[PDB]
RNA sequence: GACUAAUCGAACCAUCUAGUAGCUGGUUACCGCCGAAGUUUCCCUCAGGAUAGCAGUGUCGACCUUCAGUUUUAUGAGGUAA
RNA sequence: AUGGCCAGAAAGUGGUGUUGACGCAAUGUGAUUUCUGCCCAGUGCUCUGAAUGUCAAAGUGAAGAAAUUCAACCAAGCGCGGGUAAACGGCGGGAGUAACUAUGACUCUCUGUAGCCAAAUGGAUUA
RNA sequence: GUCCUAAGGGGGGCUCAUGGAGAACAGAAAUCUCCAGUAGAACAAAAGGGUAAAAGUCCCCUUGAUUUUGAUUUUCAGUGUGAAUACAAACCAUGAAAGUGUGGCCUAUCGAUCCUUUAGUCCCUCGAAAUUUGAGGCUAGAGGUGCCAGAAAAGUUACCACAGGGAUGGCUUGUGGCGGCCAAGCGUUCAUAGCGACGUCGCUUUGAUCCUUCGAUGUCGGCUCUUCCUAUCAUACCGAAGCAGAAUUCGGUAAGCGUUGGAUUGUUCACCCACUAAUAGGGAACGUGAGCUGGGUUUAGACCGUCGUGAGACAGGUUA
RNA sequence: ACGUACGACCAUACCCAGUGGAAAGCACGGCAUCCCGUCCGCUCUGCCCUAGUUAAGCCACUGAGGGCCCGGUUAGUAGUUGGGUCGGUGACGACCAGCGAAUCCCGGGUGUUGUACGU
């Protein structure tokens, strides 16, 4: 990294302890349907800021061999992915591929709807503006699952994928889109993800009342082959570290309201019982 | 022990005793030593100089002389009752007495040295 | 800057402990070393906490901790 | 020995070291206010702070 | 951890301080202030001068 | 660390032994002819060295070439006064 | 007691020793009275408990024509693993748990104007 | 061996390599003009999709060469206003702005006349002769502290001993420092700057409080006795003050004559109480230094505290 | 439906050529005092919106050659594993599956669309 701009990108690339906002690739198969086409084009749309596109034709089945997937994830510091391919037996699949240092973490396949699909633009509504961070529901019985399972993994799946930037402050007037994502425990269930603009009215009391009106896109889907990740490697992946910001308790040890470090000490009870006083001269009869 | 966990920072902590003379300072030092490493007497006076003695690896005590803050309403009898000063070097030592004889009750002066029936110090002396 | 401060009883004196001769600033907090590891003193009465400051641009003198 | 005692030129010399907001002196200014005293507490390290700024001012009759 | 880094842990090295480590002296026979190295830096006094 | 024949943190006697010192003290007639010296340059310094320079006796060489802490002239630096 | 503590150049040498645990030798403290801040286990004290890990000389095997070289085997001590004079030393407590054994680690919170109890006395303020 | 107001950062403008057609010298290859030119140029990396009104190239601004704060992270600190480090925030640079960006990179040291290693067949010798191993010499190569070996000979003496050296000044005195302003004057009057006394202004309790005494390396004393100085406490004279008188106060000439007991050593022995006309201050030592005698003070004996494994040394305290 | 200003998909939109364009809007244009910038008012910037002009830009349509984008076929086939299997000395010859292509061939097409203001 002679170039001070390659040391920015080396250094940007590098590991941290508050990891940067995440980055999403949407590429495409050798064989790609139109309506997964517009499928990939919505969640692009719905994740702009935080994602890159491929338009080429790539020969990669992640199922058999994931080389190549890796290869594009160290290539271009992406590590979401979303993979469109089509086939005779499952027509419109849409594969998420998480990594982990470069890695395939894990991976699994969404089987699109062709009926009920309906895009963006099929609604005649006020869109979300870009860059903003919606709002998630996730409803029914099919996420509270003991085992982690296909469900389990396709709401982490979704929240990382609507995850955004986090911050410890927002605007009340950035709480106007919502995205609900629908699923019961079950013949394979139906997984149904719908996004709603919030329309507010007055309802007599201080909290207001929540009127939906729908956004787009309109997406069902259908769980198919999953890839769980190795214990090890889930296990470094969910490692939590702590800022310089997060102070380490000491015991004894605080801090005061004026900023002073302030310690405690413990006298503990004063028992005179086991004590005898002089026996003076004056003292006795 | 608890000062110097609180401490554990610096290399050791210091604690200096401070009072007047006769309160006990130099015997509080011997009885948490365990050894007589600080000289004692009833003698007022008897530190005249700083002191350190080795408690722990992390304890120092400080011996110090005693020390009477003075005041515009402290009276010599108040001072000769406090323990300031030493009585063979008092002129006219049988003024305090009445004091004594004030502060102390009578059956216990009565019982103490065996004797009954003063009308005044002068007669008890 | 700095004097030799002597210790021992023999005519022949140690030689280690040296005294700042010039005002010094010793901040908040400030307990002395104790005096078998004490090499610099900076004695008490030698010690400042606050100093007459004066404003060029608007020529005004104020003491200032 | 005599050394050269010279101070280099730096932009460092004419700038404010430490500063302090309205909203943190309204903050101290409170915790000042209700500040309370406990014999089982120690100070061990003081605050670096603006106490003429922090702390009240005297009585109308002193003043 | 490093050769030196080694080194300095065993022999009880210090770091050296910000201060102590700035490129900057002062040159008395000239009363200047110069760099200790880098562009025109005291390591290369004498290569310019003419004599 | 007292005493061990006025001798003791190691007795007295003789010998090796005229032990060693860079440190202290001293070192013996006269006249005549010369006659000095203190970073010059290199080496790790103090408890350091050589070395340049300055001198005296002898000689020998055609004691041959002449050279010179000086001025002038030509040309530099000081163009600075005027 | 085929011992301990010593001594001698050695000795078929001497002492303790004409001795034998109520003894001999070495230490520390230093009458009597008082007296053992609480708990460990880092340094140390000692356990022939398993190892060859280190592993000298002698001895064993192989190569070569030999000098020689290469191999195992390899005492004690050290090392590893156990108990302490717990002497030195460290040590602010009390509860829990998910660790499960050493080291744990992560939370919680802690502030009688002359009595009572002890085998007359409550002492070192010791004649 | 020469060159540079360094790199970096921000903003703005432009589009490259090449090919075709044109232009005195100019002719494959110099420069200029147009057209076509997905980058086939350049810059970074090692794409299987890096970058085109840019990440390329030139202009404008900064160049201040490693800022400040932190009760927080990690490590350290017998020199603990903490240091280094991570993170955060502020500042800073640029831009109209959205924004963007910086506030370093590393490393033990020592030999090269050294260390390790290789080869000689037709190199020399192994001295009674020959051959084969081996050894030495001589010569010529290779590499460079990861695989180039190694780089661990302390204290104390207050129990002592020997050889020697050694032991600022015609200063000082009564009136602060820093910053600003004024300023008679000095200079200057092709520059109107610069020195500047006398002054003045800022920082350093309604007769109060007494609940803030801020560090021995530096040593003084005491008798006994004599003399000198004046910078005069008293006594003598004098000038002035609401100084009525009395008692004073400020000042001048004046050293002729006096200037005292006593208490306190838990201590910088300096302050108290009294008598008195008054209880003035110094020098002749303290710019080293044999009258006597207590402290700084310190050979050998001894405990107690601190440090040290110890011999012992001291932050020290006590005794002879 | 057309135009303009911001856009979304980012060639069905790109490369080459021809024909036409009411209305208004874009655009070519005219002038260099001031703001501003160049070797050159070429570009940028300022003033005019009058006058000329649809010649070019722009839009629509057409036309080859490319390119590009969809659907079927290829084909559940080559190929890769399970090695499930029936026999077989065993191998092998065959079934049973799980993943899963591409070339070639056929057919269609050469831009949809959001907000605001106008014609
Ligand atoms: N009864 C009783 N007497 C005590 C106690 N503590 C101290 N004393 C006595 O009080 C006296 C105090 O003397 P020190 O120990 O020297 O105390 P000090 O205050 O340092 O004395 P100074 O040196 O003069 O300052 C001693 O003589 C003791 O006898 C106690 O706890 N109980
Ligand atoms: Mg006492
Ligand atoms: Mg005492």
């Amino acid at each position: 990294p002679r170039n001070a701009r390659s040391k920015r990108a080396l250094e940007k690339r590098a590991p941290k302890i508050v990891e940067n906002p995440k980055t999403c690739l949407f590429l495409r198969g050798t064989t790609c349907s139109q309506i997964t086409q517009d499928a990939m084009n919505d969640l692009y749309a719905m994740r702009q800021v935080h994602a890159k596109r491929f338009h080429k034709k790539n020969a990669i089945h992640p199922f058999e061999d994931a080389t190549s997937l890796c290869f594009f994830s160290e290539k271009n510091d992406c590590s979401l992915m979303v993979f469109g391919s089509s086939n005779k037996k499952r027509p419109h699949t849409l594969t998420f591929v998480r990594m982990f240092d470069y890695k395939v973490l894990d991976m699994l396949e969404f089987y699109l709807d062709p009926d009920t699909y309906r895009s963006i633009s099929q609604f005649k509504t006020s869109k979300i503006p870009i860059g903003m961070r919606p709002m998630m529901v996730f409803a029914g019985t099919a996420f509270e699952s003991p085992v982690p399972n296909a469900f389990t993994m396709a709401k982490s799946m979704l929240i990382d994928f609507f995850r955004g930037e986090p911050s410890d402050k927002i605007d009340v007037e950035g709480l106007r889109f919502v995205v609900v994502v629908t699923a019961d425990e079950p013949q394979k269930p139906i997984l149904r993800l719908r996004v709603y603009g919030i329309r507010t009215k007055r309802s007599g009391t201080r909290l207001p009342r929540v009127e939906v009106e729908e956004h787009g896109p309109r997406m069902d889907f259908r769980l198919g082959r999953m890839r769980e990740p190795d214990p090890a490697m889930l296990k470094e992946a969910m490692k939590k570290a702590k800022t310089p910001q997060e102070e380490r308790t000491k015991k004894n040890i605080s801090m005061d309201l004026l900023g002073d470090k302030i310690g405690r000490i413990h006298m503990g009870k004063t028992d005179l019982s086991k004590l005898q006083t002089r026996k003076m001269k004056g003292l006795k009869r | 022990r608890q000062f110097s966990v609180l401490h554990k920072d610096r290399k050791q902590i210091s604690v200096g005793l401070i009072g007047y003379p006769n309160v006990g300072k130099s015997s509080i030092i011997n009885a948490l030593r365990g050894k007589a490493v600080a000289k004692v007497a009833p003698i007022p006076g008897e530190t005249k100089v700083w002191q350190y003695v080795t408690l722990m690896k992390r304890i120092y005590l400080i011996d110090c002389p005693g020390i009477v803050p003075p005041n515009q309403h402290d009276t010599p009898e108040d001072l000769l009752l406090r323990g300031v000063v030493r009585v063979e070097n008092v002129e006219h030592p049988e003024q305090y007495i009445p004091a004594v004889l004030r502060k102390v009750k009578q059956h216990h002066m009565e019982r103490t040295y065996e004797l009954r029936g003063w009308k005044d110090h002068i007669e008890f002396l | 800057m700095f004097k030799v401060v002597k210790t021992g009883k023999k005519t022949h004196k140690k030689g280690w402990k040296r005294i700042v001769t010039k005002p010094t600033f010793v901040g908040p907090d400030f307990t002395r070393r104790p005096v078998k590891y004490e090499r610099f003193i900076r004695p008490m009465g030698l010690r400042y906490k606050k100093a007459n400051v004066t404003h060029p641009t608007l020529n005004v003198t104020v003491q200032l901790p | 020995e005599v050394p050269k005692a010279v101070i280099e030129p730096n932009r460092k010399w004419f700038t404010n070291t430490r500063v302090i907001s309205q909203d943190t002196l309204q903050s101290f200014r409170e915790a000042m206010a209700e500040k309370q005293k406990d014999p089982y507490t120690v100070l061990l390290k003081s605050n670096k702070l603006p106490m003429s700024l922090i702390r009240d001012g005297p009585k109308l009759e002193d003043g | 951890e490093t050769k030196w880094q080694a080194f300095a842990r065993r022999r009880g090295i210090k770091p050296k301080t910000r201060e102590q480590r700035r490129n900057l002296q002062y040159n008395p026979t000239t009363g200047q202030w110069e760099r200790k190295w880098g562009y025109k830096g005291a390591n290369k006094r004498g290569e310019t001068d003419p004599i």
